[PDB]
């Protein structure tokens, strides 16, 4: 039973940066990729980036050029997603999803509510 | 004077449409193996069905497959990059032929592969396909080793933690549609006919004819070709015996 | 970037009826497409993967079909527990993965 636990809620100011976590518990961390999905209130889901443990690579969405930098500590099976230049439109719950087995996000984290305001 | 191709009577169609048309092909280190039996296999239909970049058949001509009955047919399927397709053959060496999938030197069967760049390559990179890269000893013929334990390449023990002189045995391919032609995924399907003919259960279509006794006929009994006069005999055949010799 | 379009965006039906949701792609994504369900206040859970399979633990009433550019999710016997927002993934290009616009199912 793989369980993903994220960090607590974060409150930031516009122009700052945030960095959330996703602790992968159970299973093999070296094979399944962790994908970060955000959801602004009143809007549908949106994909942010992917961390590929097997290739030790990180991918980012085309709509976010250089805004997202994803790293992880394979020793503790913890994935960190860094979002830069926060604005008023980035107030969204940042889920972390494990695209396991069949490339689909079978296991989703609890999600952290990141609020960006003055 | 006449031929009598008296094959066993069966009408089931072999599920070649479930091994060549699977949505996902297993990773090369965990290649799926399917045992096909109790069906009529029309190898000509699958031969002229798609664009098979490699249809090397070892030990039997591709056209003669419809005229033979096989004891067991195994369809080992996986995904391999273009440059390593040549390693799926007897007497080959490399990471694929030693660490992932080893074909025996006495291999008897076809090896089928086609460039599937429209199904196993994604823009960001398809990492679902992993090939083993470090192993203690080369694989024996037809052996699947799906252990992901860290390989100790140094004197210091790794204790399940990857680091200096400690590497993860499996390394992804990461296919992309803009990769090289020799770096695209080839969905390989290796058929391994178990040529024994005694409990022959997989056969070609080969419509049968009526048995003719007491006359020189070119019999084709269950794949056992030859020529002779088939005379009914009082041989005490056991229930599990097919041919006497 | 592959753009996904859902229809209808907002839908209403009663308990026990038949519901059809169409999520049409812009490019041929073969059969790589997954259907989610996001009850408000919870993380979305996977229902369909490869556009036709059924995720383990999902009630059998959920069925998906279609390939190429038009896909379809259908519920044989709608239930009160099955009222949420359903998204469709397009995991055929990982740059970027595009969800659907969201299909909210409401009690009629
Ligand atoms: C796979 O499906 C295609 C399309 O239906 C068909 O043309 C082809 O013959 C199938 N392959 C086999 C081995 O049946």
């Amino acid at each position: 039973q793989v369980q993903l636990v994220e960090s607590g809620a974060e409150v930031k100011k516009p122009g700052s940066s945030v960095k959330v976590s996703c602790k992968a518990s159970g299973g093999n961390f070296n094979m399944y990729t962790i994908s970060w999905v955000r959801q602004a209130p009143g809007r549908g889901l949106e994909w942010m980036g992917r961390f590929i443990p097997i290739a030790n690579k990180a991918n980012y969405a085309q709509n976010f050029p250089g805004r997202v930098t994803i790293t992880a500590d394979k020793s503790t099976s913890t994935v960190y997603m860094e979002l830069r230049s926060l604005t008023s439109d980035d107030t969204a719950v940042y889920y972390c999803a494990r695209s396991g087995s069949y490339d689909a996000f079978d296991v989703w984290g609890q999600g952290t509510m990141v609020t960006v305001s003055s | 004077t006449e031929s009598i191709v008296r094959f066993p009577n069966i009408t089931n169609l072999c599920p070649f449409g479930e091994v060549f048309n699977a949505t996902r092909f297993a990773s090369v280190y965990a290649w799926n193996r399917k045992r096909i039996s109790n069906c009529v296999a029309d190898y000509s239909v699958l031969y002229n069905s798609a664009s098979f970049s490699t249809f090397k058949c070892y030990g039997v001509s591709p056209t003669k497959l419809n005229d033979l009955c096989f004891t067991n047919v195994y369809a080992d399927s996986f995904v391999i990059r273009g440059d390593e397709v040549r390693q799926i053959a007897p007497g080959q060496t490399g990471n694929i032929a030693d660490y992932n999938y080893k074909l025996p030197d006495d291999f008897t069967g076809c090896v089928i592969a086609w460039n599937s760049n429209n199904l196993d390559s994604k823009v960001g990179g398809n990492y679902n396909y992993l090939y083993r890269l470090f192993r203690k000893s080369n694989l024996k013929p037809f052996e699947r080793d799906i252990s992901t334990e860290i390989y100790q390449a140094g004197s210091t023990p790794c204790n399940g933690v990857k680091g200096f002189n400690c590497y993860f045995p499996l390394q992804s391919y990461g296919f992309q549609p803009t990769y090289g032609v020799g770096y695209q995924p080839y969905r390989v399907v290796v058929l391994s006919f178990e040529l024994l003919h005694a409990p022959a259960t997989v056969c070609g279509p080969k419509k049968s004819t009526n048995l003719v006794k007491n006359k020189c006929v070119n019999f084709n009994f269950n794949g056992l070709t030859g020529t002779g006069v088939l005379t009914e005999s009082n041989k005490k055949f056991l229930p599990f015996q097919q041919f006497g010799r | 970037a592959i753009r996904m379009t859902q229809s209808p965006s907002t839908l209403s039906a009663s308990v026990g009826d038949r519901v059809t949701i169409t999520c049409r792609a812009s490019q041929t994504i073969n059969s790589w497409l997954a259907w989610y369900q996001q009850k408000p206040g919870k993380a979305p859970k996977l229902l369909i993967y490869d556009a036709s399979n059924l995720e383990s633990g999902v009630p059998s009433r959920f069925s998906g079909s279609g390939s190429g550019t038009e896909f379809t999710l259908t519920i044989s016997s709608l239930q009160p527990d099955d009222f949420a927002t359903y998204y469709c993934q397009q995991y055929e290009s990982y740059s970027p993965i595009t969800f659907g616009q969201g299909t909210r199912l409401e009690i009629k």
